[PDB]
């Protein structure tokens, strides 16, 4: 159906680079759709990272992750990428990208589409 | 400089003799095609504005 | 230009298509959702240029 | 009734229009200038005509077209009674073009309402490349 | 930078009743830029309520949101056994967004 899929878990050594990408199936990001990225640890709360607008291209980042994470959007495949460097032990968590469906006219004021996240670990 | 797309400027041409010989001979004109007239028959016509 | 010329703009969002030869600029804030965006921009409130 | 001034969105940053006839003139002019909510022109000294606060244009951004044309047939002084002049206009907005047709008729001796009968035709007056839709234009009354 | 605090820390009520939870902020608040989320164990969270009147696909009428000022509340008409999860409050209007801390509802 119209839905968002996510990549799989992976283990990366510290002091290196990590790339994350989540795809959309039967769903296009047009020019109004936007999406955010969140991280969930084990037995912890939810912390917001950043959300970007596909059309304008404006990006927002959390103050504590100003240089750590870079978020980019792709119109050709209608997806979102994150690049991170020098991951630490606290980064072993599940990453989700959440977007609301929107078709060139108007859309809901809440994020109802969701993925299943990537479990990233550092060893 | 030309104005942006969303703020195009329209200029009024009147009371003059239109010579299209200078226009036609420019090399990089990679798009020149007309609808109600033909490009070679603009030198012997008269327009209101 | 090498550094990039950023003085050319074009609209992105508009509620309705414009009839032929409509030119008068407008730079208000286009709302996306049913929530009425006012003044500053934010979620579902985007600059249209 | 005075003359033609109209702009789109009341923000001082839009290419407004001026078909202006202040005293004995008309200058067709297309340019960006500030329009107030209620910029008045003549309200001064109970009932005598003075061009007070007449200016409605402050800041220019882009002037495109300027042209000269004479004002419509006006008379001098104002009072109540002897309804004589009958001025008819039809305004049309088609395909980014503003068209005005006008007609003037004297000695219409008909005081109590009741638009006079008979037939008359309106000759075309001017065609303007405004480039905007109109649900919003104005010709203020003195 | 706005902080969202949820109360109570835990909820222990028998199934078949009405439940209430609250979350409050510090800075200014807006009625339709606050959303409530639930997260099943092992599953990604899904949208429940946003704007205090809007609902997602297949949301039962039991869910309700109340409050106009800083304090917002979630009311559940009739609980069912697998509805027990952690609830989060999320804000949009203010500075870079922050979630809540989570409230565990149990028997
Ligand atoms: C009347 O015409 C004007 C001029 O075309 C319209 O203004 C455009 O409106 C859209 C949506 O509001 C804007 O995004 C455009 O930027 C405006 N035009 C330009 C050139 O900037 C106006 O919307 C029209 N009004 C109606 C009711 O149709
Ligand atoms: C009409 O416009 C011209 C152009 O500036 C001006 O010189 C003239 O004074 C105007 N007419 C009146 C009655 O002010
Ligand atoms: C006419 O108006 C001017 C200023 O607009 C004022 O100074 C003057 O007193 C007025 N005269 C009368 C008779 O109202």
């Amino acid at each position: 159906q119209m839905q968002l899929v996510q990549s799989g878990p992976e283990v990366k050594k510290p002091g290196t680079s990590v790339k994350v990408s989540c795809k959309a199936s039967g769903f296009t990001f047009t020019d109004v759709s936007s999406l955010q990225w969140v991280r969930q640890a084990r037995g912890q709360r939810l912390e917001w990272i950043g959300w970007t607008v596909v059309g304008t291209g404006n990006t927002n980042y959390a103050p504590r992750f100003q240089e750590r994470v870079t978020i980019t959007t792709d119109k050709s495949t209608s997806t979102a990428y994150m690049e991170l460097s020098s991951l630490r032990s606290e980064d072993t968590a599940v990453y989700y990208c959440a977007a609301p469906f929107c078709s060139e006219t108007s859309c809901s004021d809440g994020f109802d589409l969701w993925g299943q996240g990537t479990k990233v670990t550092v060893s | 400089r030309f104005a942006s797309v969303y703020a195009w400027n329209r200029k009024r041409i009147s009371n003059c003799v239109a010579d299209y010989s200078v226009l036609y001979n420019l090399a990089p004109f990679f798009t020149f095609k007309c609808y109600g007239v033909s490009p070679t028959k603009l030198n012997d016509l008269c327009f209101t504005n | 230009k090498v550094s990039g010329n950023y003085n050319y703009l074009y609209r992105l969002f508009r509620k309705s298509n414009l009839k032929p030869f409509e030119r008068d600029i407008s730079t208000e804030i286009y709302q996306a959702g049913n929530k009425p965006c006012n003044g500053v921009a934010g979620f579902n409130c985007y600059f249209p240029l | 009734i005075r003359g033609w001034i109209f702009g789109t969105t009341l923000d001082s940053k839009t290419q407004s229009l001026l078909i202006v006839n202040n005293a004995t003139n008309v200058v067709i002019k297309v340019c960006e200038f500030q329009f107030c909510n209620d910029p008045f022109l003549d309200h001064k000294n109970n009932k005598s005509w003075m061009e007070s606060e007449f200016r409605v244009y402050s800041s220019a951004n882009n002037c495109t077209f300027e042209y000269v044309s004479q004002p419509f047939l006006m008379d001098l002084e104002g009072k109540q009674g002897n309804f004589k002049n009958l001025r008819e206009f039809v305004f049309k907005n088609i395909d980014g073009y503003f068209k005005i047709y006008s007609k003037h008729t004297p000695i219409l001796v008909r005081e109590p309402e009741d638009l006079p009968q008979g037939f008359s035709a309106l000759e075309p007056l001017v065609d303007l490349p405004i480039g905007i839709n109109i649900t919003r234009f104005q010709t203020l009354l003195a | 930078e706005i902080v969202l605090t949820q109360s109570p820390g835990t909820l222990s009520l028998s199934p078949g009743d009405r439940a209430t939870l609250s979350c409050r902020a510090s800075q200014s608040v807006r009625i339709s830029y606050l959303a409530w989320y639930q997260q099943k164990p092992g599953q990604a969270p899904r949208l429940l309520i946003s704007g205090s009147s809007s609902r997602a696909t297949g949301i039962p009428d039991r869910f309700s949101a109340s409050g106009s000022g800083t304090d917002f509340t979630l009311t559940i008409s009739r609980l069912e056994p697998e509805d027990f999860a952690v609830y989060y409050c999320q804000q949009y209007a203010n500075s870079p967004w922050t979630f809540g801390q989570g409230t565990k509802v149990e028997v």
